C-alpha cells in the first residue's frame, strides 16, 4: 500500500541501497512494494526479495530462541516465579515473527508462483514457501501444528520434484532446496534418516556433475555442497 | 544449528 | 502512548530481555514508556535507557553514513545520473534518525533533566543531550547548523562544569562525558587542538587518582581510559 | 571513527 506511488525501477534501487546500508526491513519493504506492481520478478530479483526476508525473520528467529531458553528455564523447579512478562514479550516476537512469515506466504500465494512457469522460477518461490512454513512451524504449539509442518512438506516436494526433472544435479537452487529440505527432516519432521539421507544423496550426486561446469559455476555449486557436508558432520 | 540458504 | 497501561516494573523487565535479545528499537520504546511513568530512574534505569537508543541510533548512523557516501559518489565528475532515489533514501534515513534523537531530547527536557539533582544523574542526562545534539549535527546542512552545534555545545559544557565540581577525575561518567565532547570538537567544531587537549588532560588528571581505587573502580575507569588514548592515537 | 560511550 504504503509503496503504491513509488516506481517499480525505483523500488528495486531502493532495495539494492538498503541492502549495501544493512536496512534489511526497507529492503523488504521495498521490494514488497516491487511484488505487488503485478509483473513477473527476474532472477535478480528474486533474489532480493529472498535476502531481506531471511535478514528480517532470521533476526526474529533468534530473538524468538533467547527469549524461548529464558522462558523454558522460568518453568523448572526451583525457579523464582516472575511473572507474565516473559511470555508476553515472547509472544510478541512470536507474532511479529508470524506476520513476516504470513506476509511473504501471501506476496507467493498473490500471485508469484501461479504466474512462474520455468523450472528455476517456480522451485525458487516454491523453496520459499517450504522455508516460511518451516519458521511459522519452528514456533507453532497449537491445533495447526501438523496442518503448518504438512504445508511446508507440500511446498518442498513439489520444489524438489520439478528441479529434479528439470534441473542438473549441480544447479544452486536444487542445491539450496535440498539443503533445506533436508534440515526440515532433522528439525522440524523428526526425521533425521531422511535429512542425512537426502544430503548424503545430494552432495553425491552434485560431486559426480562438477566436471560439466565452467570454474564460476564450480564455486558456486561447491559453496552450497560444503554447506550439505557441514550438515551431515554435525548429525553424524 | 544447521545451515540453510 | 502504547506503553501507557504496562506497569513501570513490567517495562523495565522487559527493557532487560530486548537487550538479551538483541531488539535494541523494543528496549528503546520500553524505556520510553518506563520514563513517561514520571518517576526518576535509578542508574540502572538510566543505564537501559542509554544502551537503547545508543543501539537504535548507532545502527541509523551507520545507515546514513553508507548512504550519504554513495550520493557523494553521485555527484563526482563523469559519474552517471541515476535520479533521486538516493538522495530521497538517505533522507529517509535521515529523517528517522532526527526523530529518534527528538524523541531522546523530548524525554530529557520532559522531564529528566529538570529534576535530576544529584550530579551523576544530571551529568550523565545532559552528556545524552550533547550526544543527541551532536547526532543531529551530523546530519545538519542548513540554516539552524549553528544553533544545533551550539546546544550539544552549551549540554556538554554543562555537564563538564558540574562533573568538575562534583565528581573524581577517574568518576567513569566525567571520563565518559570528556571522551564524547573530546569528540564533539573534533568532528563536530573544527577544534582538533581542544579535542587533543581535552582528552589529554582528562587521561592524566585520572591517572593521577586510580590510586584511590578498588579493583573493580579502577577496571571501569581504565577501561575508558583507554577509549582517550585509542582516540589520542588516532588524532596525533 | 573514534570512540564514544
Ligand atoms: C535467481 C537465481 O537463480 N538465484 C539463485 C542464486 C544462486 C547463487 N546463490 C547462492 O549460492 C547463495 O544463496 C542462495 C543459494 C541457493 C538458493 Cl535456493 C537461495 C540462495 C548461497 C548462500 N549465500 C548467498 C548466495 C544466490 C542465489
Ligand atoms: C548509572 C551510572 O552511573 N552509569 C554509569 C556507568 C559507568 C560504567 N559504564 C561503562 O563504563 C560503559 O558505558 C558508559 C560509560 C560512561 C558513560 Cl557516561 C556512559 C556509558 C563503558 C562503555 N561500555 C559500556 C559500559 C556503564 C555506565
Ligand atoms: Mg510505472
Ligand atoms: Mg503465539
Ligand atoms: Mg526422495
Ligand atoms: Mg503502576
Ligand atoms: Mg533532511
Ligand atoms: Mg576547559
Amino acid at each position: 500500500g504504503a509503496m503504491g506511488s513509488m516506481e517499480r525501477a525505483s523500488l528495486i534501487q531502493k532495495a539494492k541501497l538498503a541492502e549495501q546500508a544493512e536496512r534489511y526491513e526497507d529492503m523488504a519493504a521495498f521490494m514488497k512494494g516491487a511484488v505487488e506492481k503485478g509483473e513477473e520478478l527476474s532472477c535478480e530479483e528474486r533474489n532480493l526479495l529472498s535476502v531481506a526476508y531471511k535478514n528480517v525473520v532470521g533476526g526474529q528467529r533468534a530473538a524468538w530462541r533467547v527469549l524461548s531458553s529464558i522462558e523454558q528455564k522460568s518453568n523448572e523447579e526451583g525457579s523464582e516465579e516472575k511473572g507474565p512478562e516473559v511470555r508476553e514479550y515472547r509472544e510478541k516476537v512470536e507474532t511479529e515473527l508470524q506476520g513476516v512469515c504470513d506476509t511473504v506466504l501471501g506476496l507467493l500465494d498473490s500471485h508469484l508462483i501461479k504466474e512462474a512457469g520455468d523450472a528455476e522460477s517456480r522451485v525458487f518461490y516454491l523453496k520459499m514457501k517450504g522455508d516460511y512454513y518451516r519458521y511459522l512451524a519452528e514456533v507453532a504449539t497449537g491445533d495447526d501444528k501438523k496442518r503448518i509442518i504438512d504445508s511446508a512438506r507440500s511446498a518442498y516436494q513439489e520444489a524438489m520434484d520439478i528441479s529434479k526433472k528439470e534441473m542438473p544435479p549441480t544447479n544452486p537452487i536444487r542445491l539450496g532446496l535440498a539443503l533445506n529440505f533436508s534440515v526440515f527432516h532433522y528439525e522440524i519432521a523428526n526425521s533425521p534418516e531422511e535429512a542425512i539421507s537426502l544430503a548424503k544423496t545430494t552432495f553425491d550426486e552434485a560431486m559426480a556433475d562438477l566436471h560439466t561446469l565452467s570454474e564460476d559455476s564450480y564455486k558456486d555449486s561447491t559453496l552450497i555442497m560444503q554447506l550439505l557436508r557441514d550438515n551431515l558432520t554435525l548429525w553424524t | 544449528f544447521p545451515a540453510t540458504v
